């Protein structure tokens, strides 16, 4: 009966936690090749307890979403990091200005995909609506931190995903 | 200014005190080669040690660059046979700011810097 | 298709987390050679939730900045540590005095740079405006702490970076 | 350009985190040879945020100091530990008495020094004003704790250092 | 100058964290041979900050004491553990009674000693006044806990030590 | 004087942290052979501080007990669980 | 001057690594003739490093002892091997029992001797106090292991030797 | 040019790894004739790496010393082995006592010499300061170990050598 | 004696607690390989900033007969060219 596990992969394989890409139209093609890691989003619907006598039964509460945090490789001329900060600069101006554009301007659409083990084929695809970068991570530069490529985290807020 | 009236590279006090500091160090290291042989090892020893010394001065910024010249191109046998040893140090000492010129230009209203200067 | 990763480094390389320097004009040239580590700053714009019916949508809040913390090698005559404390002494007098200068006096400008893998070339440069040293770290001296060079952390406050 | 690091040690070396001594006149010469470890003090000046519109700029707050904690080797006749407790006994009497002397009596001066790598030469020296021992540490004695010399921590309060 | 460390042991040696014994008259001789570990007590005098202008200076607060926690080997007939609980039973009756004796009855004196490296000689001796056992520890018995002797912690309250 | 440690075991040995059993009459004999671990209980009598002048002296508070937590092996037909 | 080596044997000879016997009273005379090999015990006193400035000086730690391992010839009726296991059976019962006697019962005394090259004379004799057999070795029996007599190792624990 | 190797022995010869003796005043003359082997000590000064940009440069750390291990021939009446153990017995008592003398008592001076190939002449001589025997080796006695003289290793701790 | 007296500048051997600045105890060194004509040098590397981190033991022994005395020495280096 051990062959029964094949029912767990009628589709042809297990999904693989590394065969993925992220597309963000605002940032061009090259961002999709520079994004190292990204959690495929959680879906949270917190329970409400309703008491009767001395027992409690649960009912569905109201949906909420956590932030979406990616990790990026940075190139030698910072073509991503300068673009992410220049995007955030529309939400609230970095530097000496006190300004920021309307929500219709700084919100953007983004898409996460996971490929089949044939690299041609997309098997799951979620759009994420209304990204903007709430926090662009520090780069912890250090003369003892030798033999790594530069990476940083970025934490987008989201409105929903589909 | 040192007291010179004729022009010379050793005009400014800082240049004078730099060449004093060098002469009074290399003029000590070289003492260890008195009554040696003028063989290949003596030459390489004196080239390596004084280069190691001047590389310290180059890093701390006393001289922009230096060369140490000491081999058969000047220690020819016509020098050897009279109990003599020779070396040449080519040294370009640091400049300094002496004269500061500040210009203030009192331009008009209007007439903006994106037109005149163009950032 | 594996060669596609070359799009992640059109600029010629990944950025390296150790090819950096810090300049602080107040402290002369030598500080730039004594500064061991420094995080290239974070940029934080905290989200505001706006509720509608039983769902929430996010809008941009108001920008804030965390402190900037560097780490320094100390030389045998404390030419840095005495200078950093003598700078802090203008913000509020160390010792038996009860005095401190106006903000225009103790604030300073500073600059972080990252080099290309050709050591001649600067590829990114951020100014940090209005440093002052809020906390000069302890040096944890100990007879068992043999075979290390002396280092300490310092935590500057900042007004903004550009 | 790697030789440039020599600018980090014009003074002749890096400072070493173990070439130090502590002097406390109240306790005689021998304390200076029994003190194992001591942090060269922190200097803390906590920031105050001033808000304008929706941004904040920082200004210097008011200086404060943390406690100063050393670690001591103890000798077979407790010539240090009995002296430290007999000092604390002036701040508030240990045992069955309810007494303690005026602050002018139990406060003392102390000095921390760091030597050059020539053991003859002192290169940095801070006085600490108004020590007294707020907490004399436990000695965790145990029949399984074999092959160590006895050590304990002591935490002095301080008024300032210079 | 390295021989200078000999000033740290004029008395003949460093103190050793294992050459100790605990005597508790109430429990007979045998307790002193069954007590595995005991911290030689802390002495705590918490600081009070007095503010002037925008600085603070410290003054001596009022002395307090933490609990004293020992660890005991237990013998096959529980001659210690039954005695410690039968002592605690005077402070508040274990089982179905609701009773407990006057403080003069359940308080006891105890003594901690540390020996020289000649096992004949006592070099430090502290009495602890008014022990009683606030907490007699669990013994975590378990069929997988093989190859250890049974030990438990006990936490005495104390009034003072001298 | 090292033989003095024999006074720590006049009774014949140290107690061993694994030579134990638990009996619970409600559950029959077999529970006693299925119980893997059990802490021999704590006895807690929390101190009360009484202040005088600026010092404090302790007096006995009122006894309390923590819960008792065991660990069990389970058999193939869950006769314990 | 080569005759000077005679000072190395004023006593009459070098000691010989084979002129020895082991006596264990518990096992009768015959064990002494069946014991093939036995290391005359080590004496170990592990050093403690005490640091001063950036150097360390050593002081004597606390004595410990390793196990004592002998090797035995076995006779055709196992008069030794059955006795050693029947001794170990008192420390913890072999087979289906779960029992073992008090330490006073299963501990035994033993003696190692080395003879002079006159076989009459004993020149060194160490007692070993509190033997018991922690491990009785396997006998690696094998049809290819022809032309050897049967031997096994046994590893006693010890409390001290004199 | 092969005669040039004579510059390697201007002094008259190569040093020989067997023309040596060890003197330990505590043990009399005869020890010097019984000591078979002894490594002329190592001198260790462990490097510290200092990082700059992405390269590292080395600086001198702090000196340390390994133990010193000799090997001894033993005579038929154990005049050395009983003396070495009776020396170690001062560092921590062998047998049933729990005692040991002050460091000033059990530390001793020792000297290693190497002779010229004229046996009259000493050409190198190092004193070793503060020997004591941390480990006196086992003697692996065995009835099959025939045709060797008895030898054992001994491992002294040292404070420094000159 | 010369190698140890060099190391003594990096950190003093014996009872002193001292050692000179890095500019003093660092030295230059050179490795060469000759052609099979012994006159001619064909490769030459300088090594910058030697100092002796470890001067090896000499394992002297009365059974170690018929060898000349040798020891290892382990220099640290900053770079070579």
């Amino acid at each position: 009966e051990l062959t029964d596990i094949t029912r767990a992969f009628e589709s042809g394989d297990f999904a693989r936690p590394n065969l993925f890409e992220v597309e963000i139209p605002y940032l061009g093609r090259n961002f999709s090749f520079k994004c190292k890691a990204a959690p495929m989003p959680a879906g949270i619907v917190e329970k409400v307890p309703v008491g009767y006598m001395n027992r409690k039964i649960n009912v569905a509460g109201d949906r909420t979403y956590d932030d979406w945090t990616v990790t990026i490789y940075n190139d030698d001329k910072h073509e991503v990091r300068k673009a992410i900060i220049a995007w955030q600069a529309q939400a609230h101006a970095q530097g000496n200005d006190i300004s920021g554009m309307t929500p219709a301007d700084y919100k953007k659409v983004a898409t996460v995909r996971q490929f089949s083990r044939d690299g041609k084929t997309i098997t799951n695809e979620h759009t994420i609506t209304g990204l903007w970068p709430t926090n662009v991570g520090e780069v912890q530069m250090d003369w003892d931190s030798n033999n790594e490529v530069e990476t940083f985290e970025t934490t987008f807020a989201i409105d929903w995903w589909e | 200014k040192t007291a010179t009236t004729v022009p010379t590279p050793f005009d400014r006090i800082n240049v004078r005190r730099l060449f004093n500091m060098l002469k009074n160090n290399i003029g000590d290291s070289s003492k260890w080669q008195l009554f040696e042989l003028n063989d290949n090892f003596t030459r390489s020893s004196f080239r390596m040690e004084t280069s190691q010394y001047l590389a310290g001065i180059k890093a701390l910024g006393g001289v922009y660059d230096f060369r140490v010249v000491c081999d058969t191109t000047n220690n020819t046998p016509a020098v050897i046979d009279r109990n003599e040893f020779v070396a040449s140090f080519y040294i370009k000492p640091a400049r300094s700011i002496n004269y500061i010129t500040l210009n203030f230009v009192a331009t008009a209203t209007g007439a903006d810097f994106d037109e005149l200067i163009g950032p």
